[PDB]
């Protein structure tokens, strides 16, 4: 038979696998990007969705 | 490659490093129509000032 899963029945189980990550996500490498405005703002093209 | 550069606008810096680094390293020969210059005819004697 298959294993039934925990949170379907009544009993509570004290021992339980736990995914996790092995070191802190934030590394600290914020990104970063060059914004570039548009040279002309009459020139900018609204039109067109 | 003979890239041609109908215009400058919105273009990395690093992108425009990248590509007069082609121009050097790998022959590249890039056209920039954006530009617009006046021209002096030096003489030899007088050098570029």
């Amino acid at each position: 038979q298959v294993g039934i899963p925990k949170l379907e029945v009544d009993h509570i189980s004290f021992s339980n696998v736990v995914s996790m990550m092995t070191a802190n996500i934030r590394t600290g490498d914020d990104m970063a990007v060059e914004r570039v405005n548009p040279d002309d703002v009459r020139a900018i093209n609204i039109r067109n969705a | 490659v003979h890239m041609t550069i109908n215009e400058r606008a919105g273009m990395s810096k690093l992108v425009a490093d990248n590509i007069i680094a082609s121009v050097i390293k790998s022959n590249w020969v890039v056209d920039i129509l954006d530009i617009e210059y006046t021209a002096e005819v030096m003489t030899p004697s007088e050098g570029y000032t």
